[PDB]
This record gives structure tokens, sequence and C-alpha cells, in this order.
């Protein structure tokens, strides 16, 4: 495919950074072009070319929408499923397993959501080096600084870019305790459910399906939602 | 085995991928680690692998994948793209000041648009009364007592610079995104977006 390069630079930042928000690639993909001064073609037909050129590695630069308010994101994502290695080739084998075992606490959470201190409990089961409690609440910062992890009130969740990047190795990890939003039918950290029901919706699937509706049902069982309808995300 | 297209194109994607998430730390990457931790038992094959690895980790992200000994079997990835924006240091700088000028302004920013003279003071040789003196002339500070030295931004620096610009320098200082300090960011975007009209 077409390459040139500012496209090269393009993709040198988007892993430099872990992940960008889309107004921050459209910014990213203008500074390229202005380290180069042609036309700016749409971010769309500049991301699809990209891609077209990286079928042949199996990877691509993915769309992705975060489970808190919605707002699109943009990572390099493998095609592939074993997408494990791109965290196990960046991080040593104690850090690694400590990252495994936050996420087997994150997925089986209800809030999809596990305390720090419910996490450092494990430190002793990890496998590889032998590490303590203050160099693990210093790796789990160094998730939440590498995109991986997201911390609320002394909590963690998965990064967007988590998501993005091994969805596939989670779901096929833990089918029994993986949830599923009933929307979109992919991957659900994070999320509302119904309460007659058992079904879950991510908060911008929910703001969606429920937008400008006075009386929000649940798709399945068509009782009364009971909780809050977000608005969907608007770039404004 | 019988090992198709699509398997040896995901194995050069291992490859490519391994030698790019252990570069970014400068590494440098062996050959008995590679041989180990991607290549596994396609051995049989791995010139071919290395060299199509090279020229789509040129081709694609722009990058040369040299070895930086001759016979050291080590290798590193060389940004074959263009010098600038992690570049110009092993080079080009601006005026030392101008970075010491960034900090007072950041600093200033930091505490709420506003410090008195000898916090920073004990920040700054870790000429700092001299330099600091004449930054008022400058206009990029102002040097007020009144109800100490009380430190504010003065005109020229909102010519020549905004608090956006400054948040993604205190950003850029030690890692970090504006988006970790909303107290500080919120106001940028009130900024940012009076900067329009
Ligand atoms: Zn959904
Ligand atoms: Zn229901």
């Amino acid at each position: 495919g077409v390459m040139t390069d500012v496209h090269r630079r393009f993709l040198q930042l988007l892993m430099t950074h872990g992940v960008l928000e889309e107004w921050d690639v459209k910014r990213l993909q203008t500074h390229c072009y202005k380290v180069h001064n042609a036309t700016v073609d749409k971010l769309e037909d500049f991301i699809n070319n990209i891609n077209s050129v990286l079928e042949s590695l199996y990877i691509e630069i993915k769309r992705g929408v975060t489970e808190d308010d919605g707002r699109p994101i943009y990572a390099l994502v493998n095609l592939a499923t074993t997408s494990i290695s791109k965290m196990a080739t960046d991080f040593a084998e104690n850090e690694l397993d400590l990252f495994r075992k936050a996420l087997e606490l994150i997925i089986d959470s209800e809030t999809g959501f596990a305390s720090s201190t419910n996490i450092l409990n494990l430190v002793d089961q990890l496998k590889g080096k032998k590490m303590r409690k203050k160099e693990a609440e210093q790796v789990l910062q160094k998730f939440v600084q590498n995109k991986w992890l997201i911390e609320k009130e002394g909590e963690f969740t998965l990064h967007g870019r988590a998501i993005l990047e091994m969805e596939q190795y989670i779901r096929e990890t833990y089918p029994d305790a993986v949830k599923i939003c009933n929307i979109c039918h992919s991957l659900l950290i994070q999320g509302q459910s119904c309460e007659t029901c058992g079904i879950r919706m991510h908060l911008p699937c929910v703001a969606k399906y429920f937008q400008s509706n006075a009386e929000p049902r649940c798709p399945h069982c068509n009782d009364y939602w009971p909780h809050e309808i977000p608005k969907v995300f608007d770039p404004e | 085995g019988p090992r198709s297209q699509k398997q040896l194109e995901l194995k050069v994607s291992e490859l490519v991928q391994f030698l790019l998430i252990k570069d970014q730390k400068k590494i440098p990457i062996k050959r008995a680690d590679i041989l180990k931790h991607v290549i596994g038992d396609y051995k049989d094959i791995f010139p071919d692998l290395f060299k199509r690895a090279a020229e789509r980790l040129q081709y694609v992200f722009g990058y040369k994948l040299v070895e930086l000994e001759p016979k050291s079997n080590t290798y590193i990835l060389i940004n074959t793209l263009e010098p600038v924006e992690d570049a110009e240091m092993r080079g080009d700088q601006g005026t030392p000041t101008t970075g010491l000028l960034m900090i007072v302004l950041g600093l200033i920013f930091m505490k709420g648009n506003t410090l008195k003279e000898t916090e920073a003071w004990d920040f700054l040789r870790r000429p700092k009364k001299l330099i600091t003196e004449d930054f008022v002339r400058q206009r990029y500070l102002e040097y007020r007592r009144i109800p100490d030295y009380e430190f504010q931004w003065g005109p020229r620096t909102n010519l020549e610079l905004s608090k956006m610009k400054v948040l993604k320098f205190v950003a850029k200082v030690h890692n970090q995104d504006p988006k970790d300090w909303p107290a500080q960011y919120c106001e940028a975007l009130a900024d940012e977006e009076n900067r329009a009209r």
C-alpha cells in the first residue's frame, strides 16, 4: 500500500503513546503532515490507508469506545488472539502475573473495579521474582501510566486500550467470568445491569439505546430501567 | 511441518513487534532472546524471517535494524525519519534560560497563578535572584510586593505562550498528560477555546 513518511511518523507516535482520543490522533495526523504541507485527508481515509498496509502484519489501528463516557479511542491492535505478548514483552514475569491477578479480580467484580487492598493481597502468589506491596503499588501506577489500567477512588479497572488489545485473549481465557453487553455483544468490564433479569449494558450503549426515550425499558424483559441514562458522547 | 503464508506473516509480525516493544527502552536486542522468545521452532528459516522483519520494520515504521557492533549479535532500531520531534537535544537546543523560564512559568501555574519569591528560590538552584528580576523587565513575570515578592505571568507570556502549552510542558517534565491534573486542565480549556474569539 501507498506509505509515506507522515504515515510512519504517525505509527511511531501512536506506539509511544498507548492510546489516543480521536481529537488527539487528528491533531497527530495534522502534526505529522506539517513536518513533511499538502492537503490533509479525512481521518477515516488516513487510517483505512494505513490498515491496508498493516494487513500483512495482521495488526490494525482499531477504533474503540470507552466504558465510562463513551469517547472514541484509537490504539494499535493485533488481529490475533494471543495478544498477551504485547505486555509480556514490556514487563517482567512478576509484573506480568500481577496484572493477570488484577485482571482476574476486575472481571469477577460486579462493578468492574477492584480495590488496591484486594489486589495487593495476591503479592505473595505472584510468579517470578519475589516482590512486596510497596513495589506492587508502583507497578499498578505503571499500568495506569502505560494505559493498561484506570484508577478511581483507590480501585482499578481495565483501560480502554487494554480492552482493545486483548479482548480476544480475555474471552478465550475466562469464558465463564466475562460479561457481554446486550446491545453491542462486546466484552463488558463496567456497566449497568437490569434487576429483573441479569443482562448488562455498556454505559454508552444504554445512553444511545434509551436516547430521547421518556420511559426506558429493558430490551429483554421490557421492565422499567432502574438506572440513570447517560447522554451520548458529543465532541463539543 | 506445513506452514502457510499467514503463519509466516504472523511470524514476522511477532518479530517486528518484539523489536518495537523492546527497543523503546534501548535494550539492545540479543539474538538469543530473539531465538528464544519469538522464533521458537521456526529457526530453520530464521535468516529469511529476520530479513522480512527488517524491511517491514523499515517500510512501515521507519526504523533501521542495525547491529550496533560488528560481530556482536545484538541489534538496535534507528529512526530513519525526520529529525525533529525525543529529537533535537542531540544537536540543537534553545537557550538554557528558556528552560529555566518554563519551570518558573510552570511553577506559577502549578501553585495557582501565584507564588512567593522565597519558595521558588528554594526550588531554583536545586542567578536565581538576578534572572527572576529581569524576567519581569522582559514582562515574562511580575514582581509585585503588594499584600514578600508575589509572582504572576505578566503580559509577554500570553503572546508567546498559553497555559495549555505550559500544561503540556509540566506534563512532559516527568511523564504525564494534562489530563492527570484536571484542576489545572479545566481552565486551560476555558483558555484554549477562548483563544478562538
Ligand atoms: Zn455495549
Ligand atoms: Zn431485564
